[PDB]
This record gives structure tokens, sequence and C-alpha cells, in this order.
């Protein structure tokens, strides 16, 4: 977001999610 | 006379590795004196 | 109203707080003459100071009271100081304070004695010691940065951030000015021109302010200077006879870069300021390499700025941007500092008094330095 | 008067300060006070003993730096109520304490003594109209939106997770540990004094945990990198000076996952998470693995996600899905919680007023608490 | 192997040389390399530009005096190399480094590169069979005779503390500073400085540390002795002449005690005890200030015991028995161990051969190696 992209300590080139494999 | 106490004393050194190794959980060198 | 007196080895710049430069600028010298059991004339004094004694040294036996800044004759001392305050400056000492200069890491019983002369002998109402190093930051305007004031006696290397010393940073040094005059004495003689005599060693000096330059390149130069002859330049001395001093023109201060020459078994000047850095924090080097200032009247010899310049940036990180601060005005640096420090209504809390002196004792001294 | 809260979120390494309905917050500072070390001997030296924030950042080489919290819990209160007096001063947010109410964020499972004598400061020491203290869990749980979610919030003091579903807190469940982000720095520093770079000073401290931010990725094979050989990224010091951290990169952030390589006797973050949601019922024990909340500034390491997936896959029961969110505020998340809860009317019921204070004492703090 | 293990205490100050078996060490001599300064002009003058042990001692005066380790780091391997050459010549123990075992005894906490290149020194440049490289604290522990212990061993280079129970060592309780001997030498030559006397020469600072071993003692209240008029204890230098050391006697080695004197962000002796036992398990830490040994030639100086135990005793809790255990032979205690250690079968087995080196390399010393 362009609203908290001010601040220093933004995560950035990351995944949101971290999720397992939903297929055995 | 120092000598003659731990004359008779052994360690097992066997399987010793005192390095920052992280791999196989904890390590204590020098087993028993078996 | 307060008087500003620098008590160097070499030369004694005294003068009113407020003034831009010294009243009074003599050498600070004995001269004694060499009397035998014959008659002597009219008009003789037992001993001259200061022009008196540079004017008679055909005679005179001058002997400096200060050797590597500490005061080894105390009564040739106060008489410099008698000379200075009723001749030369035409005031008594009764009636202004007097601020004083000291070397970093000089011995203890130099400020004891110190004041116990002022205020005994001299009578003063109040006397302030402050450091050379730090007075000269006060003629520059700067807090941050370290000062290279290099005198007659020693050369000592003070590292100040932000008005805050850092005592374990200073590095003393016994090469200055009068052991190079006496190294470039020895080195001519071998040329062929001898100089042995204190009126001589005084003529020598003269000549060294006026020749001698530092070599950007120590090796190249002499290597220059004995291929060609364009370097050689002649001197007039005060008898008619004239010299050629050659390639020991820029030998002699070759010495300050290279001690080994004159065999002082330490590191030079250049090093001396990089290895004080090393002592200093690691946040504050970039400033101090930003603010590396020349004071004193040794860091005259033309080109040493481009020297130091080329052996510090080599020893520095090769990111870090190396700056020199050489103002025009480094001979009276240190005064001018006394001046405006003296001049300051801060510095008015700072005096000692007669009756501090009294009631405390000369120890009081060693309370009021740092 | 409803005046517009303050939010202050008393992190271990930050401090974020702001009213509410700001979107983040604007004012954040290191929680430390810096002290002069070295002696003043100018004049027109830098003024008071005491730095916070970007003034003792900027003249950090010339101050002692001191964290008064330690693990969450404030070991000195003097310098604690100056940070808080810092807050309200021109330099931060620039308002008067008597005016504003305040929203305060502790970490969970704290002692009784330490909410009592910081509240004491918030009522006494400073006239408040309101206080409301707040968990951290809770809070991120407004700023991401979701009722139900375990918030795994790994600080540089302390790390915790807290199961919440639907609104409701099992206090029974709530797991904390003290090794966090600050230990990490301190394991750092050992490996750099085996490779031979020692950092005594508390500013050099600030230069490794910086070392650490840069250059520092979580393996997700440990025996993998141990045997592969690792690529020795360099790092500039401010003097210029070049470090190869090397293998040391990725062995200090493990310490997270296995407290025995520091030698404390207990369990791993990957086991703090499992555990926590083993401990709720059956039924909810499927929803907490599908709703995982990251928090804290420990999350942010390289690969935390993948490693930390693969270690509660493994403790985790066969055949569920694991889904863990990570907001992209990761740092922030804490007190944009506090902003949207502070934005609210129901607020002014959960705040406790200068008065009920004074009539009911500490004892309504213990109430509201949880 | 028939051939008796060579013993080699690689001390700053000292280094301690002999065969496993014997009572004291048989071959001690100064650890530095001494080059002559002055030219050589005449035939059958002093042959060789080298001069290690009895020959530099003799003849120092035409020496220049450069330690090649300091604080346990090697800095120059070349003179070392040379120095571990000497040990083997006709002067020392005159055998083949090939046909012994050897023992080294590092300090703790050195860096690894350090530990790396002086082992390969012994596979690459000595064809030496096995080597074996012990820690300070373990090898008192065989001299005393005793099993469980705290020891505090302060030498030249190092002061470290090892709290070791019933042969197990606890590695994270382990605290090494580098502010040793050598530095409080330095410390003191500051002090003669302000007194009023010049060492500058290498030579003069050996003579600086014979000043400090013969002249100071340790106030068991330092502010008091401090304030009071101290007697001006005089010492006779080696040509002749007397010098007044006065209170720099106490002044000096203060040094150990208050590393905020030189100015170094580190903890006391005295602190470095009492915070490594406080590191142990709480059962543990009664038995540890019961059995406290004191080893290395730092604690030599007069009034140790009765200084450390004072400020031990106010920092060790309350109701709790302090017995600080001195071996008579102080300086000898590690090499004692060493012969110990080394004269035992179970040794054999803790070897690392020459074939075992090439395969592994430096993995096969920091595998065995502790
Ligand atoms: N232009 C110059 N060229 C070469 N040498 C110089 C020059 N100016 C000064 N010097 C040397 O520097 C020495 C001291 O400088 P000076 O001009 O006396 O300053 P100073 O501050 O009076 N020294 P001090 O007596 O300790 O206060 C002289 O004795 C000369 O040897
Ligand atoms: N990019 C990063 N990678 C790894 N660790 C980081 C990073 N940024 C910050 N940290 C660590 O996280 C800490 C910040 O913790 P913080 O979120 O302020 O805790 P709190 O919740 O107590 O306020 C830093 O001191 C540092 O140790
Ligand atoms: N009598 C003494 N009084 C005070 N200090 C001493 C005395 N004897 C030796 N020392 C100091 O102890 C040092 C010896 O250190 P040492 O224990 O031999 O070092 P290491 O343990 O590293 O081999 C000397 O160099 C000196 O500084």
């Amino acid at each position: 977001d362009p609203k908290y992209a001010d601040l220093p300590g933004i995560a950035r080139n990351e995944p949101d999610v971290y999720e397992t494999s939903d297929l055995p | 006379a120092a000598y003659d106490k731990f004359k008779d004393k052994r360690v097992g050194t066997k399987g010793l590795d005192f390095s920052d190794r992280i791999g196989k959980t904890k390590r204590t060198g020098y087993e028993s004196g078996e | 109203a307060a008087l500003v007196v620098d008590n160097g080895s070499g030369m004694c710049k005294a003068g009113f707080a407020g003034d831009d430069a010294p009243r009074a600028v003599f050498p600070s010298i004995v001269g004694r003459p060499r009397h035998q059991g014959v008659m002597v004339g009219m008009g003789q004094k037992d001993s001259y100071v200061g022009d008196e004694a540079q004017s008679k040294r055909g005679i005179l036996t001058l002997k400096y009271p200060i050797e590597h800044g500490i005061v080894t004759n105390w009564d040739d001392m106060e008489k410099i100081w008698h000379h200075t305050f009723y001749n030369e400056l035409r005031v008594a000492p009764e009636e202004h304070p007097v601020l004083l200069t000291e070397a970093p890491l000089n011995p203890k019983a130099n400020r004891e004695k110190m004041t116990q002369i002022m205020f005994e002998t001299f009578n003063t109402p109040a006397m302030y010691v402050a450091i050379q190093a730090v007075l000269s930051l006060y003629a520059s305007g700067r807090t941050t940065g370290i000062v290279m004031d290099s005198g007659d006696g020693v050369t000592h290397t003070v590292p100040i951030y932000e008005g805050y010393a850092l005592p374990h940073a200073i590095l003393r040094l016994d090469l200055a000015g009068r052991d190079l005059t006496d190294y470039l004495m020895k080195i001519l003689t071998e040329r062929g021109y001898s100089f042995t005599t204190t009126a001589e060693r005084e003529i020598v000096r003269d000549i060294k302010e006026k020749l001698c330059y530092v070599a950007l390149d120590f090796e190249q130069e002499m290597a220059t200077a004995a291929s060609s002859s364009s370097l050689e330049k002649s001197y007039e001395l005060p008898d008619g006879q004239v010299i050629t001093i050659g390639n020991e023109r820029f030998r002699c201060p070759e010495a300050l870069f290279q001690p080994s020459f004159l065999g002082m078994e330490s590191c030079g000047i250049h090093e001396t300021t990089f290895n004080s850095i090393m002592k200093c924090d690691v946040d504050i080097r970039k400033d101090l390499y930003a603010n590396t200032v020349l004071s004193g009247g040794t860091t005259m010899y033309p080109g040493i700025a481009d020297r130091m310049q080329k052996e510090i940036t080599a020893l520095a990180p090769s990111t870090m941007k190396i700056k020199i601060i050489a103002p025009p005005e480094r001979k009276y640096s240190v005064w001018i500092g006394g001046s405006i420090l003296a001049s300051l209504s801060t510095f008015q809390q700072m005096w000692i008094s007669k009756q501090e002196y009294d009631e405390s004792g000369p120890s009081i001294v060693h309370r009021k330095c740092f | 008067i409803a005046n517009q809260p303050v939010v202050i979120d008393n992190g271990s390494g930050v401090i974020k300060a702001g009213f509410a309905g700001d979107q983040i917050p604007k004012y954040c500072f290191p929680n430390y006070v810096g002290r002069p070390k070295h002696v003043r001997v100018m004049a027109g030296a830098l003024e008071g003993d005491i730095f916070i924030g970007p003034k003792a950042e900027e003249h950090r080489g010339l101050l002692s730096i001191r964290y008064p919290m330690e693990h969450g819990i404030v070991k000195d209160w003097n310098d604690m109520e100056r940070i808080w007096q810092y807050v309200y001063s021109k330099d931060q947010l620039q308002t008067f304490s008597e005016e504003h109410p305040v929203l305060l964020t502790e970490a969970p499972l704290n002692p009784r003594k330490n909410r009592e004598r910081a509240a004491e400061v918030f009522f006494e020491t400073f006239n408040v109209p309101a206080l409301f203290i707040s968990m951290q869990a809770v809070l991120s749980l407004y700023a991401t939106g979701r009722t139900t979610g375990v918030v795994l919030d790994s600080g540089d003091g302390v790390t915790h997770a807290v199961p919440i579903y639907e609104g409701f807190a099992m206090p029974h469940s709530i797991m904390r540990i003290d090794i966090a982000g600050r230990d990490v720095s301190r394991f750092l520093r050992l490996y750099l004094r085996k490779e031979g770079y020692d950092f005594h000073s508390s500013s050099e401290f600030e230069i490794v945990k910086a070392i650490k931010e840069r250059a520092c990725y979580l393996s997700i094979n440990p025996q993998k990198d141990e045997t592969l050989e690792t690529e020795k990224a360099q790092y500039y010091l401010p003097d210029g000076s070049t470090i190869e951290i090397g293998p040391s990169r990725f062995r200090a952030p493990e310490l997270l996952f296995r407290p025995d390589l520091i030698g404390e006797e207990s369990e791993g973050i990957h086991e703090v998470l499992v555990f926590a949601i083993q401990k709720s019922d059956m039924d909810l024990r499927r929803t907490l693995f599908s709703n995982i909340v990251l928090s804290g500034g420990s999350t942010l390491f390289k690969g935390f996600g993948d490693r930390l997936l693969s270690e509660v896959k493994k403790l985790a029961p066969k055949d569920v899905k694991i889904r863990i969110s990570a907001p992209q505020e990761r740092l922030y998340s804490t007190w944009i919680g506090g902003s949207i809860l502070a934005s609210l009317d129901t607020f002014k019921k959960m705040w406790v007023s200068k008065k009920e204070y004074e009539e009911d004492g500490a004892r309504s703090i213990h109430r509201k608490t949880f």
C-alpha cells in the first residue's frame, strides 16, 4: 500500500501467506 | 601425587566433535572412561 | 580586561584578550655574556632577554629555559615574564588576569610551580591554564576535529569530538622544530659549511625558515636533486660570506615524516594522527578524517599539507574522504583561541582567584584542569 | 474532556507513538537512554547529559547506551519515566499529558507489581485523564480485521503466542518465552569474536544489530548449509572497514528454533506455536491451524515462513490445512490495532479514569488487565 | 609413543618449555625477538641479527624488542615460527621436532584463524607425529589436583575465568577480557611521564615492567590512599640513577579492578569471577564460591587476596563461605598441569595424528580441540 510505504520497516517482494499443499 | 590420582582415569573419544556443527542435536565430548 | 600569554619554548606571544594578533612577540631566550676577568666597557647588562640577546649573539651564551615544553630554569622563566609584563606589554600583573597555555601530558610539577609564581611572585588577581590544542579549535570555530599543534619543544595530537576530548587518544612525540635545527647543522657540516656555536645555531635556524620545504616524493625529489642543480639556492650570511645549501634544503623536514633519520625510534607525525584516530571511537573517525587541523609554526614548511594528504590517505580507508584544514594563520592560531576564549563571557567563571589559591593551595590547579 | 487518546506501543527495541485515528505511527525511536562517557572541555559543546531518539543516533559514539526495559520488564523506572516525558516533549508528540487519555500495550504474563508501578506514573507523576492497558495479541486482530486466529508475536524482548477464537481468548493456552531478537544479537556477537572482531562498547553492539538486520538468512535445512561452502558477504563499518560474516549468517538465527545452542532449557519457537494450539479443545484445533497470524520484528528473517511451516507441519497432526498469514506491516500491526481500538466509542467504558483510580486504586487495573 | 611429549606454554611474557614428567619447566625465556638497531663496524663483534632468550637479555641495550603475540593472538607469524624453532635449538631443548609429540596451551575464546594457522605450522613446517591443543584452566586443575573449582587465570596477555564442576565445563559461563599485565605496564608508564620520568625505548619499557614487579601495592580503599600524601619510594635503575615512584605504585595496578581508568567498557577482574559463577546453576553457585583457584602472574601484586576477597564478598550473596585458594607456584601451575596430563596414557587417544590432519585438514583441530 502507498500509505504504509512511507515507513522504513515495510516488507517488500515477499509472499503474504504461507500454506501447505492441498494434494497429498 | 597428582599423576597417581589421575593415573587410571580414561575418556571415551569415540564420536568426538567439539565444533560448531548444528546437525544432529547436542553433543558432549569424552563419553566415559570405560 | 585580561592578558593572554603563550609560554612557547621558541617564541613568547603576549597580548590583551579581544585583540586579533599578539601585541608583544619575542624569542623566549636569556643571553649571559662570556665575560673574563679583563675590564668591560659601560652599559653592560648581566643578563639580556629577547631582541637584545638576538642583537648581541657574538658574546652572549643563549640558554632556552624551556626544554621539550618543560621549564628547566624557573629563575630565567620569571625574567621572561617580568620583561613580558613590565617592559613589552607595559602593564602591571596586579591589574589584569592572565590566561596561560600548557602542552598535553606535561609533568604535574609545571602546573604546581606555575600557579605558585603567578599568585605569589607577580600577585595576579586570577590565573587559568588552558590546553594549546583545545584553544586552536576556538580560532577555527570548530567543536569537532583533531589538531596537530607542532611546537619547538614537542608535537602532540589531541582529538576532540563536539567539544569532548578523548584522553586515551592523546599522543605526545618529543620530535619538534629545535631537533630539526640540530639535524640541519650536522648535514650542512658534512657538505662543508661548519656551524658549531650557539650564535651559529640561531643563524642556521634563520636559514632553515627561508629555504627548507617538504617534498611530496622523498626518493624522487632526492633523485632529481642529485641530477639537476635547479633546486640549489644561495643564502647571504650576516658576514659577506655566501653559502649554497644544495640537496640538504628539503632533507631536514623529512625527519618529521621519517624520524629514523634523527634516530627517535618512533612513528612519523602522519602515523601519530592515524594511530590517535584508531584509538578513538569508530563512529566519530569519519568526522576526524573530515576535520584534520594543522596548528603551530612547525607546520609552516611549504608543501607539508601535500605530503600529509598523500600519507594519511594511504593509511585511511579508500572509501573515506580525508580533508586537511590548514588556515594561512596557523602560527598565531593557539594565541587567537586564548583571546577568543578570554573574551567569552562564559570563561569569566573559570578564573582561579588569589583568595581561592590561599584557601585551597597550589593543588587547586590539578582539580580545575578538566 | 474527550480529547483524542494517545497510543504508546512500549516495545523493547523501538517505541511507536501517535494519536488515535492516525494510519501509521508518526514518532518511532529506539528504547534506550544515551549519556556522554567522554569529558566536556569546550564552552560551545553539546548541552545535556540525556540524549533520546535521533539526537542519540546522530551522536552515538559520544554516548553510553543502557536499555531500561529487559524481556518487557522495566528494570530502571527513573529512565522509563524520562522516555514517556520525551513522548510528550516538543521533539515527539508535543501535547499535555493532562488533556489526552493513553492506551498502553504490555506483554502477557508480566508481574502484578510491574503494572501497579507503571500505572502509578500515569496517574500520580502524570495527571492523565484515563489509562487503558491492552494485550498485544488482541490489538493485532483489530489491525488484521479477524476475530479468529493465533497471534505469534516474536518481538526483540519477548516471544509469546495467544490463541483467540471468534473474540474469545483462552488464558491457559498462552505460552511466553524470554528468548527474543536481542538474544540472537548477543549470540551473533559470540561468532564475530570467534572470527576475531571485538565489539565491547554499547555503541558497537548497535552496529552488530544492524549487521544482523542487513545480512542474516534462516536456513531451510541446517545440515545442507553446514556442509555447503557459505558465501562471505562483506559489511562496511562507519569508518570504512569490511567484515566477512560467512557461516555465522545462518548459525545466529537458528537460536529461535533451538534454545539449547545458547544453553537455555526451554522449548523452540516452533514448539511454542503448535503446543499453544494442542492445549486448546479438539473442536478449535483444526481452525487455529487454518488461522495463524505472524507478528513481531523477529519474523523478518529471510525464509522465516518456509522454515516455520516445515517445523509446524512435522509437529501438527497429519492431513490438516496449515495457513500462516503474515501482514506486510508486521512491525506496525500492534500499534495500528491500538489506533483502531482507541477510535471506538466503546473505548470510553473500557479505560480507567483518574478519579476512578484514586478511589479504588491498582485493583481496577488488575480486574480489567485481561 | 616412546619419545616423551614436549609441553610448550605459549605465554605473552615468558614461554615455559620442557618434557612430560619433569617437576619444573627447565627452559623459561621471554617471548620476544630482539634485533640490533646500532650498526656493526668492528670484526669479531656479535654475530647474527636475531637474539632470543638469554642472549637478548645479556645485550638488551643493542637490540630493539618486538613482541610477536598480543592478547594471545600471533601478530607476526614469521617471528613466532622462529621462536618455536628456538625452543628445539641447541640453546633450549636440543631435540628433533618430528620425533616428539607436542602439547600447546592457548587462552580460551581466541580467534579460529589463529588456532588454524598455529596448527598448520606444526604439521607443515615441523613434521610432528601428533598435536593436541589444551585449555589453560583445565591444565591448572591437574596441577592443583581438583576436578571441581573456578580458575581465575590473570596472565600478562589475557585475563579469563572458567568455572569447571567435577570435570564438566560450562562453555557459556566463560568470561574473557583483553586487559592484562602488559596493559598495567603501559598504564604505569603514563604515570611515570606525569611524574617526569621518560622511558621511550623498547628496552626502557622492560625496565618499567621491572619497576612494576618491584614497587606496586594494591590499596584496600583506593580513594583514601589516592587523597593521602604517599611516601616517595626510591628505585635504583641499571645505570645507577635513582627514581622516586611515589603514588604511581598503587594508582597504576588499580586498572585490573577499574577498566574505566584507561577508558575500556569492560567488567573488573572481581566482577569477572563473581559473574562467571552467577551464570552457573543455582545448586552449584555455593560450591563454586567455596572452590576458587587463583592462577597467572598478575595475581602476585601485594594485597591482591585482601582486595579481591573484599570485592567478591560485596558482590557475592550473604551467608556464603568464600574460600580463595592460591598455589605457591602460581606462575608454573599451568605448565605442571600440562606435564601431568601429558604423562597420562589417556592423553594418547586425545592426540591428532599427522596423517589424520592431512586427510581432514583444519577440521580435525576444530573437531578434537575444546
Ligand atoms: N616558514 C618556515 N619554514 C621552515 N620552518 C619554519 C617556518 N616557520 C616556522 N618554522 C619552524 O617552526 C619552529 C616554531 O615555529 P614558531 O613560528 O616559533 O611558532 P611557535 O608557536 O612560536 N613555536 P612555540 O615556540 O612552541 O610556541 C621554528 O623554530 C622553525 O624551526
Ligand atoms: N529485517 C530484519 N530482519 C531480522 N530481524 C530484524 C529485522 N528488522 C528488525 N529485526 C529485529 O527485530 C527487532 C525489532 O523488534 P520490535 O518489533 O521492535 O519489538 P517490540 O514488539 O518489542 O516493539 C530488532 O531489534 C531486530 O533484532
Ligand atoms: N611479582 C610480580 N608482581 C606483579 N606482577 C608480576 C609479578 N611477576 C610477574 N608479574 C606480571 O605477570 C606477568 C607474567 O604473566 P604469566 O603468568 O607468565 O603469563 P601467561 O599466563 O600468559 O603465560 C609479567 O609479565 C608481569 O606483568
